[PDB]
């Protein structure tokens, strides 16, 4: 009931439809309201896929209510099976539906189709899209990932990118040219490249990678007990954090460190004499839970910043927030509206800011440097050049995408002070 | 061709994203869920940034469970927001999927509001949900609903309907000025600066198509309307302004000199883009019942070939004399399922296609070139000045490969 | 119309209980009035359980805070203590951080007493299952068991048996104990005519089995499922804060443990749930 | 009507009924531990009162018989204190005609054995407590009892704590007692905006030795009182067929009706409250704590 212009999330069928689009021979049915169907508008368009989201709508309407919602459900499932072909089919539901007496998992049970299916029940009032990507995670795991005979070889799976992920492409690309680095092969990456061959294969890794929580943390603990697949807790997003995940996946895979140094430059350019002058600017970081945490850790860290405001939109992630923030001495601030942020960066006055598009453009309304660092992002955040965020790659990547701002500033300053 | 299998569409809210930016004087309170939010704040983009008017509160479980909680919510943000923003004085209850399914009486509620809160500030509800309405529908929903409150009027005035770009307002007054008679009422007035009289005397004509509700608003009131193609290209600007001149009784020597050298104007803007657009084929798509005067500004001006036409929604009664004006050649269409007229789109291979964003990159992927509808709503294409600029947005001579 | 005032029997007749039967695993609720065995019965039907191989979550909704205290052996945080801890809501919790595991690998949670002077405990056991159903936890585990206080049996108290598809009993020849069996018993079956839970039968409290609360199954038509006197045998301090099912052996302790295994194997089972009634008050024989 | 609110606006469970701080008259209610753990205290204290010459409405809410069928011999003899009725009554409504006058004083009963079943004890006691009410029982009588028990601390269920006033204490010597008893002094806080329930003392029979558990009871800030009797209680099927006022007094260790009429010089309007708190679980511990 609250007043909202700006949300920092989607409804979590947003989250589900990220999921559905990420793996392939998936088809994403709604019981959505005709008009709601510009959600493949994003997909298409901010993400820039070339191809039409695996989904269908049956776009209801006034004149359809009651048994002709679920007759017109019950066709648009049968054409999708019928002309899109998908591998694996789920049953979902929008926030209309759930208010309407439409069962989605009593039609998809009544159409009997052979591709098996799953119901996901959404709570699109009480949660938000993250979890909406985790619960259909974790549900199309115990529908079609059953335990299964070990590789080989040491295997793992990276377990948490999804389509409208930031960089996610990047992540996946720099994480597994770094397993490949101590030879451990990626038996799957789901869901950004899965499908239900690859889900069913999922058993198969000797542990998992937790690469994001907030959309594989349920699988993981899931596969903990019904696979006996251990997950690692680390996010390698900056230096410290990469040793520290390479550490880790070295320990529970066996395999020596064999880390690569040779590519990573941040170190020397935090340490070269032209970056003296970042030392004790203060920096406010939100957004998402482990990009926060690890932009607290990398800038206090390495970057010689001290981190003045910190605060999640996650709130399913506010402990490990709640934890850091008090590591660092700060005060979590926790809210998902964009006036209260706009109040703590306004009383704090910190000299860079970090977060999403709400960040950077407050930022720009208060004359502040700004960088984004997190999940809710326009069409030209998302590059072509790739962008790892993660890695030794990555901490270079960080480095000079934190620095941009501050020389742009530092250097039109410059120009103004010298025109006078 | 009225398959109900898929739809893709726009809520009516998307209506609401530039129907404020001709009345600054409008705040819309939107009773939506987190779905709705999301929509408006994505296709907005840039603007959330910048404080619209645009207020969606999410219907929580807790006032979706029960009806009157959230109407008494509806009162105290609305005091809430009017204390935000002392400027605002209309105010718009639109609808949403949600309080459509709840069946939240919006129109009572907005009454009692009206009613308490006073004259200075006065508010009016409309649906602009996709339940019973689509995409364009919204605007003429809100219109049609403020109209019953303009009072009437007993004075013969030209009549001006449809939300429009500011400088096109201008320009058009400025033109029926040169044609000398038939005084000008807005009846978007800007921010609400002229409340616009409206009765039997102010016989209306149409410039946006899509107008539906509008002209039964009108009607309730007593004013008829005009059989005029929409200004939509030289030549359509051109036969708008003659039949407003035929209503009025201007004599068609004096308003065919007068008019002479903007439509020189204008045709040399479009035949600067005409050559672009010679001899291919089109596709259109249900985006926002703006197709059918594009089809016809295209075919007859720019030399287009158009295969197909895809409406979600026929006027026929005033789209009549666009349809007499448009070419037997394209297929009309009333609502065609996304699959069969993508079906269609793969047999014709057209060179252009218009429909929404969100087919758009799908299309341009299969080779076929896409202009996405969602689009010339906010660019100004609707007269003289931007009849050249009407052609340049199809022009796309891309052809990099 | 002063019984039916402004609300009177409103919340008890229309909205008496918010549904949620969502049970995919299977449910037995332990109902025993107190003294007689419930707890002490509920941790080691789940130690039993485990030992079959069945994956078994226990909620403590006694407000007592010591149902599956005995499997841990340590003091469970009980979950309002962390639905205090934060803000209300319900997604900063994890597993394993409001649930804890016991012996051999058993789940258990505790349902914090509502705060005194205020609330219910059916929305206290309603919110604990909430948060149960929102990590996910019932989505692995294959046997889920209920330890709830017998003695009071309304509606909030009654909830538990919404969830549970069979119901079992414990009871002790005392009196006390017969009235307590037979309230549940009317309860129970008033709780099965809104959706179904049905009944699995009673088990002696280990004072002396089948003594008279054998004849009063038989007049109630109901079923008295058999177990042993162990009182002395089986510590009445938990044994050393443990259980005999989870860390101790002994002849008495062995066959003690055959009993509830014979249990737990009749539970999983669990067919032909006998349909019992209430005897009246005047004609149950008392002294 | 109430729709919401009665299980919404947060799930709100009060009894529904505004407040219901006032007593009915001179509330002294008297806790307990379910019919086994003395809730003859209350028929007993009323017997007292009466004697005195104050008539008393000691309320049991026991749907056993241990509370009040004792004063009133035989269990509910026209079965119209089952108070579980359609009409409202087993009977006619009439004040005099309803239920029966105990048997000393001028009028008091419990509450029965309510197959009502479906719904929080917010009403399940909640409505039990305003039949005697409905009939102005409460204004028929000098003084009033409002027996609870163990189970009895949640409000709505703790209603009888809600009309209660100068009210004394019963309870065990185990873990079980030391958990109720406070739990019970948090309930009563609780209901210290409800005309500041009494927290007089708790009539507390250790077993054999459990001196320890008493001198828990005193870090509580609470009293000891009946401290000698060790398990020993009056005869228990004489106690069912008549209260210890109308049965033979036999006293097991001390002058046990001499003490209740000692109490009783003072307890009239009710013992001096030792005002006692309640305690986490990390001091009251009882060690182990079976
Ligand atoms: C719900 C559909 C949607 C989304 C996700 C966006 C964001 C977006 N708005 Mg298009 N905007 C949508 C529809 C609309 N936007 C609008 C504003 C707008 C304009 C003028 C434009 C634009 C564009 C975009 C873009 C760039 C990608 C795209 O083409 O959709 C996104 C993500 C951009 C474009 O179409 O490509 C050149 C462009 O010129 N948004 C308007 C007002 C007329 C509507 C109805
Ligand atoms: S279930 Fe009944 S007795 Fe228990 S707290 Fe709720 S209302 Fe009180
Ligand atoms: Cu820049
Ligand atoms: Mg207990
Ligand atoms: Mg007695």
């Amino acid at each position: 009931m609250k007043l909202t212009l700006w949300t920092y999330e989607g409804p979590p069928h947003v989250g589900a439809m990220r999921v559905a689009t990420g793996m392939t021979g998936m088809h994403y049915v709604l019981h959505a309201p005709q008009g709601d169907t510009y959600a493949d508008l994003l997909f298409t368009m901010i993400e820039r896929r070339g191809k039409r989201p695996p989904v269908s709508y049956t776009t209801f309407q006034a004149r359809d209510l009651g048994s002709d919602t679920a007759e017109l459900f019950q066709s648009a499932c049968r054409d999708a099976y019928e002309r899109f072909q998908p591998q694996a089919i789920m049953v979902g539901s929008s926030c209309t539906a759930e208010l309407i007496q439409d069962d989605t998992g009593g039609l998809a049970d009544a159409l009997s189709l052979p591709v098996p299916v799953v119901h996901l029940e959404l709570p699109s009032y009480q949660r938000k899209e993250n979890f909406g990507a985790d619960e259909s995670f974790l549900q199309i795991c115990r529908k079609l990932a059953r335990p299964m005979e070990r590789t080989e070889k040491v295997s793992c799976n990276l377990l948490g990118p999804t389509a409208l992920g930031f960089r996610h492409r990047d992540d996946i690309l720099e994480v597994t040219r770094l397993l490949e680095g101590m030879g451990i092969a990626v038996n799957a990456v789901a869901p950004m490249g899965a499908s239900p061959a690859d889900i069913a294969r999922l058993g198969a890794a000797h542990f998992n990678v937790l690469l994001y929580p907030e959309t594989g943390e349920s699988a993981a603990r899931w596969a903990e007990k019904t696979l006996k697949q251990p997950y690692t807790k680390t996010v390698p997003i900056g230096v410290g954090a990469t040793r520290d995940f390479v550490a880790e996946v070295a320990a529970l895979a066996g395999v020596a460190p064999v880390a690569d140094d040779s590519r990573l430059r941040q170190p020397w350019w935090s340490a070269s004499v032209d970056s003296t002058y970042l030392t004790g600017k203060r920096v406010f970081l939100f957004g998402d839970a482990t990009h926060v945490i690890a932009a607290a850790r990398v800038a206090r860290d390495e970057m010689g910043f001290e981190v003045v405001g910190m605060g999640c939109y996650n709130r399913e992630f506010a402990r490990p927030m709640r934890a850091a923030a008090k590591g660092y001495g700060l005060e979590a601030l926790v809210t998902d509206d964009y006036l209260e942020v706009e109040e703590a960066i306004q009383a704090l006055a910190p000299e860079l800011i970090l977060g999403t598009q709400m960040e950077r453009h407050i930022a720009k309304r208060l004359g502040i440097p700004c960088a984004v660092i997190s999940a809710p992002v326009h069409v030209q955040d998302f590059p072509a050049r790739y962008s790892p965020q993660m890695g030794f790659e990555g901490a270079n990547v960080l480095f000079d995408t934190w620095i941009h701002p501050l020389t742009m500033g530092l250097e039109e300053h410059l120009l103004t002070m010298f025109r006078e | 061709l009225k398959e109900r299998g898929q739809r893709e569409v726009f809520c009516g809210l998307t209506g609401i994203i530039w129907l404020h930016r001709k009345m600054q004087d409008a705040f819309f309170l939107v009773v939506g869920s987190r779905t709705c939010a999301h929509l408006l704040q994505s296709a907005a983009g840039v603007m959330i940034f910048a404080e619209p008017r645009f207020g969606t509160a999410v219907l929580e479980e807790k006032d979706l469970a029960g009806l009157a909680d959230a109407n008494a919510e509806l009162d105290r943000e609305v005091d809430r927001l009017l204390a935000r923003r002392p400027d605002i004085r209309q105010l718009f209850l639109v609808g949403s999927c949600p309080s459509e399914v709840i069946k939240l009486d919006l129109h009572r509620a907005a009454e009692r509001l009206s009613a308490h809160h006073g004259p200075a500030v006065r508010v009016y509800n409309f649906s602009g949900s996709g339940i019973e309405t689509t995409f364009t529908q919204g605007e003429d929903a809100c219109l049609a609903s403020i109209v019953p409150t303009l009072p009437a009027t007993e004075a013969r005035e030209l009549l001006l309907v449809g939300a429009l770009p500011d400088v096109v307002e201008d320009q058009a007054v400025s033109l029926l000025t040169q044609l000398g008679i038939g005084p000008v009422r807005c009846l978007p007035a800007h921010h609400a600066a002229e409340a616009p009289g409206v009765g039997p005397n102010t016989v209306f004509a149409l410039v946006q198509p899509f107008l539906g509700d509008t002209h039964g608003a009108l009607t309730r009131r007593g004013a008829r309307h005009i059989a005029a193609p929409f200004p939509f290209g030289e030549e359509g600007t051109t036969l708008w302004l003659k039949a407003i001149a035929d209503e009025f009784g201007v004599s068609a020597e004096t308003f065919e000199a007068v008019t002479a050298a903007p439509r020189a104007r204008a045709r040399k803007a479009v035949a600067a883009a005409s050559e672009g657009l010679r001899g291919k084929s089109v596709f259109f798509l249900p985006d926002s019942q703006l197709e059918p005067s594009l089809a016809r500004f295209l075919t007859r001006e720019c030399g287009m070939s158009a295969v197909e036409v895809g409406t979600p929604f026929l006027h026929r009664g005033i789209l009549g004399p666009d349809l007499d004006l448009l070419a037997e050649g394209p297929v009309l269409s009333e609502g065609q399922d996304v699959e069969r007229q993508l079906d269609r789109v793969r047999a014709a291979r057209p060179d252009l296609t218009v429909c929404g964003l969100g087919l758009a990159n799908p299309l341009e992927a299969e080779g076929f070139t896409t202009k996405w509808a969602i689009e010339l709503v906010f660019t100004p294409v609707h007269f003289y000045e931007q009849a050249g600029d009407l052609a340049g947005l199809f022009s796309r001579p891309v052809r990099r490969r | 119309t002063i019984p039916t005032g402004a609300d009177g029997e409103g919340s008890v007749q229309v909205h008496l209980d918010e549904a949620d039967k969502i049970t995919g695993a299977k449910v037995f609720a332990v109902y025993g009035k107190g003294g007689i065995g419930k707890s002490t019965t509920s941790s080691n039907l789940s130690a039993a359980f485990s030992i079959l191989g069945k994956r078994v979550l226990q909620i403590g909704c006694d407000p007592k805070h010591d149902s599956t205290f005995t499997l841990t052996g340590s003091l469970v945080p009980t979950v309002i203590d962390v639905l205090k801890d934060v803000d209300f809501h319900p997604e900063e919790l994890r597993p394993e951080d409001f649930v804890f595991e016991g012996f051999n690998g058993v789940m258990c949670v505790e349902a914090g007493g509502p705060p005194a002077g205020t609330g219910c405990g059916g929305y206290v056991v309603g919110q604990t299952v909430k948060l149960l159903k929102q990590h996910h936890l019932l989505d692995d585990t294959d046997v889920v068991i209920f330890d709830v206080l017998g003695d009071v049996v309304c509606g909030g108290f009654a909830a538990p048996l919404q969830h549970a598809d069979q119901a079992v009993v414990v009871t002790a020849n005392d009196f006390d104990s017969i009235y307590a069996m037979n309230r549940i018993i009317a309860a129970v079956q008033a709780k099965s005519k809104n959706y179904k839970v049905r009944l699995a039968g009673c088990v002696a409290n280990r004072s002396r089995a089948t003594d008279e609360v054998d004849r009063f199954c038989k007049e109630t038509n109901f079923r008295r499922l058999a177990h042993m006197p162990d009182l002395d045998a089986i510590r009445r301090s938990r044994l050393k804060k443990k259980t005999l099912f989870e860390m101790d052996e002994d002849q008495d302790v062995l066959a003690a443990r055959a009993e509830y295994i014979r249990l737990a194997e009749s539970l999983w089972r669990g067919l032909d749930p006998i349909d019992p009634h209430s005897l009246p008050d005047r004609e149950i024989f008392e002294l």
